[PDB]
């Protein structure tokens, strides 16, 4: 899981790495996305490739 | 083609305004070194002022605030208006295209004297 | 590509020679220039 | 004096080598040659 | 600041005598002194730059040398055209003050 967003100027990426045993589209359950990186970029980003 | 001609000079009184000027052709005063220098009678040469590339003005000790320098690329000219002069300022002045440190003042012109006598 | 009038060697060399005095010794300089944009630098004390 | 308890945003580390007599030429009002071609130093140079 | 205390200012000699010019400096000049020919009343003309290289046009009767505190200028074949004032200049320490120069007249 990756979260691509800018909050309060800081470009914050929260990621989550896990092994799975997948059976369908998305499982029914719960799992949080703990923070990994909070880069103080502080610019406006609108497009990505 | 390339030429540095001199204009100005006379018998201005101390504290009296005068205009010396060096008109260049073939170079660019704004983005290259150029300098003005005096030579006192009976004394060796004395450095006066330089214009550099990048809007940085440097003067000598005695002409820090007494001369006013302004440059134009329309005719490639440098002007120094001198006010609040002193009697000692009588000397032969030159404008030179100094090229850093490879032999100082390799090229010479004529140079114009300035007499600041009260007569 | 030739030397002469109005055509001098483009580069000049710093005068570092053994005969040079104390004041002409090579000084290496590192400059920390501070700019403001995200302030991750503070004081230890 | 306040460097020990002051907040800074970002730094640029700029390294070079000059002559010994050129170190004292680094001063607002002093003359020199570094300020125009090798390193640009404003008269309000915010740095050390 | 570098200032030169050159002892000779005006020396007189007969025709054909050697010309030896010594210019001492307060601090060390690093291969960075010049020798000119200025002539009576005329504008200075640069002959020796960077203390070791000769310029195209300078007569072979002129020689300049020095790397450090000591600097020497030598003229072996004395001529009436050599009646002039030879200057030593240091383009080394800002500000680049000029020298006084020794005047040789024969």
């Amino acid at each position: 899981e990756f979260v691509f967003k800018n909050i309060d100027g800081y470009f914050k990426i929260y990621s989550k790495h896990t092994p799975i045993n997948l059976v369908r589209d998305l499982p029914q359950g719960f799992s949080a996305l703990e923070p990994l990186v909070d880069l103080p970029i502080g610019i406006n980003i609108t497009r990505f490739q | 083609e390339v030429q540095l001609l001199e204009s100005g000079g006379g018998l201005v009184q101390p504290g009296g305004s005068l205009r010396l000027s060096c008109a260049a052709s073939g170079v660019t005063v704004t983005s290259n070194y150029m300098s003005w220098v005096r030579q006192a009678p009976g004394k060796g040469l004395e450095w006066v002022s330089v214009i550099y590339s990048g809007g940085s003005t440097y003067y000598a000790d005695s002409v820090k605030g007494r001369f006013t320098i302004s440059r134009h690329n329309s005719k490639n000219t440098l002007y120094l208006q001198m006010n609040s002069l002193r009697a000692e300022d009588t000397a032969v002045y030159y404008c030179a295209r100094d090229l850093r440190e490879a032999g100082g003042m390799d090229v010479w012109g004529q140079g114009t004297t300035v007499t600041v006598s009260s007569a | 590509g030739v030397e002469g009038f109005n055509c001098y060697f483009p580069l000049q060399s710093y005068g570092f020679q053994p005969t040079n005095g104390v004041g002409y010794q090579p000084y290496r300089v590192v400059v920390l220039s501070f700019e403001l944009l995200p302030a991750t630098v503070c004081g230890p004390k | 004096t306040k460097l020990n308890d002051l907040c800074f945003t970002n730094v640029y580390a700029d390294s070079f080598v000059i002559r010994g007599d050129e170190v004292r030429q680094i001063a607002p009002g002093q003359t020199g040659k570094i300020a125009d071609y090798n390193y640009k130093l404003p008269d309000d140079f915010t740095g050390c | 600041d570098i200032v030169m205390t050159q002892s000779p200012s005006s020396l007189s000699a007969s025709v054909g005598d050697r010309v030896t010019i010594t210019c001492q400096a307060s601090q060390d000049i690093n291969n960075y002194l010049n020798w000119y020919q200025q002539k009576p009343g005329k504008a200075p003309k640069l002959l020796i730059y960077d203390a070791s290289n000769l310029e195209t046009g300078v007569p072979s009767r002129f020689s300049g040398s020095g790397s450090g505190t000591d600097f020497t200028f030598t003229i072996s074949s004395l001529q009436p055209e050599d009646i002039a004032t030879y200057y030593c200049q240091q383009f080394d320490n800002l500000p680049w003050t000029f020298g006084q120069g020794t005047k040789v007249e024969i």
